[PDB]
């Protein structure tokens, strides 16, 4: 059966700025099937109040989600996005780049 | 407004 | 401008874990109104944009009642294509189903879906013309026959024609401000030095609605498409979106290169460069 790798974007909802309340996202586009598991991690470790959206689907029948968290950013704290999925042998993380 | 009616495959 | 209204279903079984789960989402353009989750405990289909929120218990109580009956077809259909391709009853399989309307900048009909998936292909869908079908497999000429012989296409081609444009046309009114806004790109450029001799210029476009945008770099005024990282159009979760393109850019040479942006907010598209 078809089996579509999960495209990953790490990013926030504003420009980061220190200090300033914002969103880490993480969003998941272009897999199938709709089975994936998505963490959002601060300095290695899971957060544990990450939301997501309703799942959809591309005109290729492709699925995406966006997950997402609160979050102020600091100098100091690294994010990322770790995802696993039926195509990935091992879970793929996503560093937070605050220029991506 | 979803379609009301309903089909099977 | 144009407009369009889509609604997307998936259902995937659980084998020995229960029911199959179900979701359903629907958009007027890139703006989502509302879901139904068969997992989630109200059990109801509920509102996801302000604007729908007014519509009433009535509305709410229909569009639920309407939902539920899509999920038992749905379940259903999973037990059904299961026998078609004689699968195993251990295996989780996956059915899609998207159907809507588009209208014109004049808001009068303009095409048509609805669409069918089964495990992430093409299963049979709608054509064009609303009266026939075109179907993918030996198995799908089953499902082709049955909806032939039941007039299915008709009642369909009534609704798109009629029901959906009507109900996008009164969402496009009440929600007035959401719908009929564009939002333009806000744009900046970054420059980060990948080694001595070249370094990566970044055209940003945020906060932007709706999400079609067109992102392009062009050296000396040529256009530079394999050159470009282009990433998908992402949502920032506000109801906006984002997209980024980039060079790279050999030493002295950042005056050659223009960014340029295309977005139905814009007064004229923009002319970006790095000085």
């Amino acid at each position: 059966m078809i089996q579509r790798t999960p495209k990953i974007q790490v990013y926030s909802r504003h420009p980061a700025e220190n200090g300033k309340s914002n969103f880490l996202n993480c969003y998941v586009s272009g897999f199938h099937p709709s089975d994936i598991e998505v963490d959002l991690l601060k300095n290695g470790e899971r957060i544990e109040k990450v939301e997501h959206s309703d799942l959809s689907f591309s005109k290729d029948w492709s699925f995406y989600l966006l997950y997402y968290t609160e979050f102020t950013p600091t100098e100091k704290d690294e994010y990322a996005c770790r995802v696993n999925h039926v195509t990935l042998s091992q879970p793929k993380i996503v560093k937070w780049d605050r220029d991506m | 407004l979803l379609y009301g009616f309903v089909n099977y495959v | 401008g144009s407009h369009s209204m889509r609604y997307f279903f998936t259902s995937v079984s659980r084998p020995g874990r229960g029911e199959p789960r179900f979701i359903a989402v629907g958009y007027v353009d890139d703006t989502q109104f509302v879901r139904f989750d068969s997992d989630a405990a109200s059990q109801r289909m509920e509102p996801r944009a302000p604007w729908i929120e007014q519509e009433g218990p009535e509305y709410w109580d229909g569009e639920t009642r309407k939902v539920k009956a899509h999920s038992q077809t749905h379940r259903v259909d999973l037990g059904t294509l299961r026998g078609y391709y004689n699968q195993s009853e251990a295996g989780s399989h996956t059915v899609q189903r998207m159907y809507g309307c588009d209208v014109g900048s004049d808001w009068r009909f303009l095409r048509g879906y609805h669409q069918y998936a089964y495990d992430g292909k093409d299963y049979i869908a709608l054509k064009e013309d609303l009266r026939s079908w075109t179907a993918a497999d030996m198995a799908a000429q089953t499902t082709k026959h049955k909806w032939e012989a039941a007039h299915v296409a008709e009642q369909l081609r009534a609704y798109l024609e009629g029901t959906c444009v009507e109900w996008l046309r009164r969402y496009l009114e009440n929600g007035k401000e959401t719908l009929q806004r564009t939002d333009a790109p806000k744009t900046h450029m970054t420059h980060h030095a990948v080694s001595d001799h070249e370094a990566t210029l970044r055209c940003w476009a945020l906060s932007f609605y709706p999400a079609e945008i067109t992102l392009t770099w062009q050296r000396d005024g040529e256009d530079q498409t394999q050159d470009t990282e282009l990433v998908e159009t992402r949502p920032a979760g506000d109801g906006t979106f984002q997209k980024w393109a980039a060079v790279v850019v050999p030493s002295g040479q950042e005056q050659r290169y223009t960014c340029h942006v295309q977005h139905e907010g814009l007064p004229k598209p923009l002319t970006l460069r790095w000085e």
